[PDB]
């Protein structure tokens, strides 16, 4: 029913939003160090020398740290840029 | 079509002087690689003196010989393992090259920003710093208002824009 | 031998750098210098300045790498002060290019009459 | 097309219009000298032409632009509330003209959460904006929501021809895409067709969050990739 | 070379960060000022072929 | 977007960053090679 959609559109609340697009660049250049220093740090957990199974424990859980940081960094440094989401 | 030399200078700002000095200095101790980059050098640097467009391919080895030669001398001047007379001294000559470098990427760009960034549809004549783009104009009434398999008899030069 | 294929090679670079082949395709005359105001034209004494410019950086560059401790022998026979003298001489060597590579871009300069960086 | 957005809370226009002028044809062609004598005569009064457009947008539109199909096109002029338009060719009786514009809007004032669940949205679209004497032969409204989004209602106040649900993939779409509403809309007035399209549909924080993650497991299995590939001896 | 090879790869790595940024934002200079469209009167067969390399198959191209 | 001048400042920047570090890395090189 339009008129019920249209009753219950104009008594709602507006979208409050999670973070706003001004403040969002600092997230992409502060997300671009971290993920880059812990991902920089990884390949050298397998770069120097170790054992086997403490380089891929170290591999894995700095690999998954330093990939969540890139994947928010680069979901807000796409909406940085003038392309969104 | 051959092509004076300020072309030379303008093109590579000091690594037109240490090109042939490169040369000069791959000669000294020849091993069986810089038979290639000197038969390169003095190949194409003639190519080069003939045609305009065989400047493209001398461009690179102008930066190899540049960078043996420029790191020839960063080679023996940028060792700092003393006495204040020899330490001056190699202060006063890699700080003379490291301010060539840095007025390299000066020239670099205002040479890209005037003479090679400009586009061939947009023509800005100032007929007032106006823009013209009469070519996507004329074109694009060709594109919108013509039967599809219309043919349009332009002179040759013109042939791919159309 | 080895020194005098490199000679001839780099004079070849010389030449062909500083167009020989633009004055030899292209016959042009000799009025009076240089052509100021006017890019691509050029006088036929303007390549023989340009070797004498590019020849002597270029001599300058191989002096500054291996001709430092040939100079410091053949000129003074001394050596108690050896680091003192070659220190000098290669100082000099680096004000010499300073100066001649001001003698090429005020040429250049005088030939592009509006260039940013005359570095005189 | 319409792009909602939550990541950039904003909601984005483009529209693709292909206007002809179906006034009286002019005879003995087109000549530039007779067009330009009048235009320096005397004052430009009603005539038949098409030299500007003016585009009635939303009240704030923040990065406009104007583009044909070669190329862009610098002739526009985008004041407060009012998108002015110059076309490259001055459109006479039966010529064609097919262009592109767009703007950006913030999207607190088309989307409204709802009050039962807080992961329920309400957007209520404006079906048509437009040159204000205009004859719209065909219009087709595609409203883009973001990936995990499921539409429960759709509501419309003109009577539609055609209605579908698909998806389609834009910037970092790794997984099946944006939900694709299209609406088909035969013959609308620019004046006349004052409406919007309520659309009722919910989007989780379990796939908000998927579109980080999602980024992150391509990145996360590419640096596995390279472990695989730097853990493994190929030495003859 | 203990610590020395790990910080000339570092140096080495940002130095092609800033070879590859001095190498792409120097070429913009007629991207930014007008518009991204082909230049200069012989690429535009290269774009028409691309194109239909694209739509098409490639044994059709 | 971007303008023009910011996008000189940019290259230039990168030209001028680059160089540097270049210098730097020739510097740490040559001192500390046998
Ligand atoms: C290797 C490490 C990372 C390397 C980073 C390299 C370069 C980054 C630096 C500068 C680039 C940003 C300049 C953007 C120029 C304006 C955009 C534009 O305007 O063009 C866009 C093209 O969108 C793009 O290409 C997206 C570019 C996104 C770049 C952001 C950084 C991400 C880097 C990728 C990282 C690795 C990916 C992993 C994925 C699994 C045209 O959009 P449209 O015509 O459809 O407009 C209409 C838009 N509707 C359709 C919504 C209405
Ligand atoms: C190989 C390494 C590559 C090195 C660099 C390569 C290329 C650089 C050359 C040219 C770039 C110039 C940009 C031209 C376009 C102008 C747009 C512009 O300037 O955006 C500016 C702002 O930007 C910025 O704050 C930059 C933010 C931080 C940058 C982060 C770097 C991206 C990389 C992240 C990837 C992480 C994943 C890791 C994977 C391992 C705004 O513009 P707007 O008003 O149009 O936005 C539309 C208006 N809102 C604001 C409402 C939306
Ligand atoms: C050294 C040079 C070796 C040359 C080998 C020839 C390979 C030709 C690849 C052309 C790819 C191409 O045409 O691009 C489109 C994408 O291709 C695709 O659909 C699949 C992408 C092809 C992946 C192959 C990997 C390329 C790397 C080559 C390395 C070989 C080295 C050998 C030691 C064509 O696709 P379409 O439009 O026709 O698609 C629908 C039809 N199915
Ligand atoms: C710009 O938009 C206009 C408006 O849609 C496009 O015009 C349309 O183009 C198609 C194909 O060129 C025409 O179909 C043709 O119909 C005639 C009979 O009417 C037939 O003889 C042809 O074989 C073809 O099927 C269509 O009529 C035409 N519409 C109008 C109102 O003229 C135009 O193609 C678009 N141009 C570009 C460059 O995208
Ligand atoms: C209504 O819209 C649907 C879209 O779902 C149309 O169906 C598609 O029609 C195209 C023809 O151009 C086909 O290629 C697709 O396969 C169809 N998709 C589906 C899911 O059927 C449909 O034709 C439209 N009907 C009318 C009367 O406009």
């Amino acid at each position: 029913t339009y008129e019920q959609l249209y009753k219950e559109f104009h008594s709602s609340k507006s979208f409050q939003p999670f973070i706003h697009l001004d403040t969002q660049p600092k997230f992409a250049i502060c997300g671009l160090i971290v993920t880059l220093a812990v991902l920089s740090s990884a390949l050298f957990a397998v770069g120097s020398k170790s054992s086997y199974i403490k380089k891929l424990f170290f591999y894995t859980i700095l690999s998954v740290i330093g990939s969540l940081f890139a994947g928010l960094t680069t979901v807000f440094a796409s909406n940085s840029f003038g392309v969104y989401v | 079509q051959p092509v004076s030399w300020p072309a030379f200078f303008f093109d590579t700002h000091f690594l037109i002087w240490l090109f042939p000095a490169g040369v000069f200095l791959l000669f000294l101790d020849l091993k069986d690689e810089h038979v290639f980059v000197i038969a390169y050098s003095v190949l194409c640097s003639y190519f080069a003196g003939v045609m305009v467009r065989l400047m493209l391919t001398l461009t690179p080895v102008i930066c190899v010989s540049a960078a043996v030669a420029l790191s020839k001398i960063f080679d023996i001047y940028l060792d700092f393992k003393i006495k204040p007379a020899a330490l001056l001294a190699k202060l006063i000559v890699s700080g003379s090259f490291i301010f060539y470098l840095y007025l390299f990427v000066f020239h670099s760009t205002w040479v890209t920003r005037t003479a090679y960034s400009s586009p061939s549809v947009v023509l800005p004549s100032q007929t007032k710093l106006a823009l013209i783009d009469d070519f996507r104009e004329a074109y694009y009434w060709l594109r919108m208002n013509s039967d599809e398999d219309s043919k349009v008899a332009a002179w040759w030069d013109y042939g791919y824009q159309i | 031998s080895r020194i005098i294929w490199a000679t001839l090679s780099t004079f070849f670079i010389i030449c062909m750098i500083s167009a020989y082949m633009f004055n030899q395709i292209r016959n042009t005359q000799l009025a009076g210098y240089f052509l100021p105001n006017e890019f691509q034209h050029q006088f036929a004494i303007e390549t023989q300045v340009m070797v004498l410019i590019y020849g002597t950086l270029a001599a300058l560059v191989v002096v500054l790498v291996k001709g430092i401790q040939f100079l410091r022998s053949h000129l003074y026979p001394e050596t108690k002060k050896a680091y003192f003298i070659d220190a000098i001489l290669a100082s000099f060597c680096a004000l010499f290019i300073y100066v001649f590579f001001a003698a090429l871009t005020t040429v250049f300069t005088i030939k592009s009459p509006a260039y940013p960086f005359p570095l005189l | 097309d319409i792009w909602l957005s939550h990541w950039a809370s904003t909601i984005q226009f483009e529209e693709y219009y292909e206007l002809t002028n179906k006034a009286a044809k002019l005879s003995k062609g087109f000549s530039r000298l007779e067009l330009m004598k009048q235009i320096q005569t005397q004052n430009m009064r009603q005539t038949h032409f098409v030299t500007v457009l003016d585009m009635l947008l939303p009240e704030g539109a923040t990065d406009h632009y104007f583009t044909d199909l070669v190329g862009l096109v610098s002739t526009s002029h985008a004041e407060r509330d009012h998108f002015f338009i110059r076309p490259r060719f001055p459109i006479f009786g039966g010529w064609n003209y097919n262009f592109t514009v767009g703007w950006t809007n913030k999207l607190s004032d088309f989307l409204h959460v709802s009050s039962g669940s807080d992961e329920k949205f309400v957007a209520s679209i404006p079906i048509l904006n437009g040159p204000p004497d205009t004859v719209y032969d065909n219009v087709e409204l595609s409203v883009f929501l973001p990936e995990g989004a499921e539409i429960f209602d759709i509501d419309s106040p003109v009577p539609f021809t055609n209605v579908s649900i698909e998806t389609q993939k834009s910037y970092f779409d790794l997984n099946k895409g944006h939900v694709k509403l299209t609406f088909s809309y035969r013959n609308l007035i620019s004046q006349v067709a004052n409406g919007q399209v309520l659309i009722k549909y919910d989007y989780p924080k379990s796939s908000f969050f998927k579109k980080p993650l999602s980024i992150a497991c391509y990145i996360f299995t590419a640096l596995m990739g390279v472990f695989v590939l730097k853990t493994l001896n190929m030495n003859v | 070379s203990c610590v020395l090879s790990v910080f000339q790869t570092i140096l080495k790595l940002v130095i092609f960060v800033a070879i590859f940024g001095a190498a792409i934002s120097s070429r913009l200079f007629a991207v930014i000022k007008f518009e991204s469209i082909i230049h200069e009167f012989d690429p535009w067969f290269n774009y028409r072929a691309t194109k239909y390399l694209v739509n098409n198959s490639f044994y059709k191209f | 977007m971007i303008s023009d001048e910011q996008l000189n400042s940019l290259a230039i920047t990168f030209g001028i960053v680059m160089m540097t570090l270049i210098v730097i890395y020739h510097a740490v090189d040559s001192t500390m090679s046998p």
